[PDB]
C-alpha cells in the first residue's frame, strides 16, 4: 500500500532542510 | 469586503516597514531568566523553555552559537530571521518578546507555544480528517496572504515547523529561510518533500513556491504521508517534477481538485499565482464552509486542543540531553553580528 511504501522510505521522522 | 482587506494589508505593511527599518535590539539579558528544559536542538542552535525571573512568565528562548553560525555560513539568515520576527505582526506568527547577545551567543526570546509541533500530533493520530486539515490550512492561507503582501517568501513550510498553541491554533516560528524579495530569487533551499518543482529545476522562482508547499502540507495532513516520497531526495525530486500525483481513495472530490491546482507543475496554472491571487484559493469549493474572518479572529472552535497541565508544561515536546550554556570570556564574532 501507499502507507507501507511510506514506512519503507525511512523518511517518517522529522525532516531536515537541505 | 475586499476594500477592508486592502486597507488592512496597507496598514500592516506600514507597521512592518517601520519596524523593519528600525529594529529593536538588546531588550533583556541572560541572567533575567532561569533555564527549565531544552525543547529543541539542531544545527548551530537550541530552543529552551525559560522562566523570566521578575515576572515568572515562561518563554521559549532560541540560543545561537555565533561561532557555529559563522562556521555554517548562516550569518545573513540569522540576522534576517531576527529582523523579520521583530517586524511582523499576525495572529499565526510567533511573537518575539526579547532579543540580546553576549560574548558567545545570540538570544531570541519568543512566546512559549506549549502544544508542540503539528508533526508529532499528525504522526501520532495518523492523519487528520478534512475539516481538521482545512482548519489548519485556512490559517496558512491567511498567513501567506499576510507574508506575501510584505513581499516575504516563506520557503520552509512543513508540519515540523508549525506549533499548536493552547487554543489549538497554529504558530509559525522559523524564518531562517524567508526572504524579502518582490521579483525572483534563486537559492536552492527548503525540505525535499516540500520543494516546488521550479526550485528543483534551478529556475528563478517566486512566492508561488509557498502555494505549492501548501498543497504538499494539505495532502500530508489529510493522507498522513506526503504526496512525493522515496528512499533518497533525488528520487523524491523526480516524482515532484514528473507532474503525476496519486490521491488516497478517501480524499473528497473538492480536496483533489484543490490539490491538483496547488500541486500544479505549470506556474501559469498554479493557484495563488494567477490573476485573482489568493482568492482562487479562498473561494475554492473545499473552503466553502470556511469563515475566513472568524479564523483570523480566532473565534472558530479548534478541532484539537493539546494537553496542557499549566504554565511550563513540556509534555508535548521531546526529551534532550541538557547541555551547558557557556559564555566565553572573549567576545566572538563581534563585527559579524553588530546589527543583532
Ligand atoms: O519547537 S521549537 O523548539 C520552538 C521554536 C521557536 C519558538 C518556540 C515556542 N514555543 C515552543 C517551541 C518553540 N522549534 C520550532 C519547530 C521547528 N524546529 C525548530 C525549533
Amino acid at each position: 500500500t501507499t502507507y507501507a511504501d511510506f514506512i519503507a522510505s525511512g523518511r517518517t521522522g522529522s525532516r531536515n532542510a537541505i | 469586503e475586499q476594500e477592508s482587506v486592502k486597507e488592512f494589508l496597507a496598514k500592516a505593511k506600514e507597521e512592518f516597514l517601520k519596524k523593519w527599518e528600525s529594529p529593536s535590539q538588546n531588550t533583556a539579558q541572560l541572567d533575567h531568566f532561569d533555564r527549565i528544559k531544552t525543547l529543541g536542538t539542531g544545527s548551530f542552535g537550541r530552543v529552551m523553555l525559560v522562566k523570566h525571573k521578575e515576572t515568572g512568565n515562561h518563554y521559549a528562548m532560541k540560543i545561537l552559537d555565533k561561532q557555529k553560525v559563522v562556521k555554517l555560513k548562516q550569518i545573513e539568515h540569522t540576522l534576517n530571521e531576527k529582523r523579520i520576527l521583530q517586524a511582523v505582526n499576525f495572529p499565526f506568527l510567533v511573537k518575539l518578546e526579547f532579543s540580546f547577545k553576549d560574548n558567545s551567543n545570540l538570544y531570541m526570546v519568543m512566546e512559549y507555544v506549549p502544544g508542540g509541533e503539528m508533526f508529532s500530533h499528525l504522526r501520532r493520530i495518523g492523519r487528520f480528517s478534512e475539516p481538521h486539515a482545512r482548519f489548519y490550512a485556512a490559517q496558512i492561507v491567511l498567513t501567506f496572504e499576510y507574508l506575501h503582501s510584505l513581499d516575504l517568501i516563506y520557503r520552509d513550510l512543513k508540519p515540523e515547523n508549525l506549533l499548536i498553541d493552547q487554543q489549538g491554533y497554529i504558530q509559525v516560528t522559523d524564518f531562517g529561510f524567508a526572504k524579502r524579495v518582490k521579483g525572483r530569487t534563486w537559492t536552492l533551499c527548503g525540505t525535499p518533500e516540500y520543494l516546488a518543482p521550479e526550485i528543483i529545476l534551478s529556475k528563478g522562482y517566486n512566492k508561488a513556491v509557498d502555494w505549492w508547499a501548501l498543497g504538499v502540507l494539505i495532502y500530508e495532513m489529510a493522507a498522513g504521508y506526503p504526496p512525493f516520497f522515496a528512499d533518497q531526495p533525488i528520487q523524491i525530486y523526480e516524482k515532484i517534477v514528473s507532474g503525476k500525483v496519486r490521491f488516497p481513495s478517501h480524499f473528497s472530490s473538492d480536496l483533489k481538485d484543490l490539490l491538483r491546482n496547488l500541486l500544479q507543475v505549470d506556474l501559469t496554472k498554479r493557484f495563488g499565482n494567477l490573476k485573482n491571487g489568493v482568492n482562487d484559493i479562498k473561494n475554492h469549493k473545499w473552503f466553502a464552509t470556511t469563515d475566513w474572518i472568524a479564523i483570523y479572529q480566532r473565534k472558530v472552535e479548534a478541532p484539537f486542543i493539546p494537553k496542557f497541565k499549566g504554565p511550563g508544561d513540556t509534555s508535548n515536546f521531546d526529551d534532550y540531553e541538557e547541555e551547558e550554556i557557556r559564555v566565553s570570556i572573549n567576545e566572538k564574532c563581534g563585527k559579524e553580528f553588530t546589527e543583532f
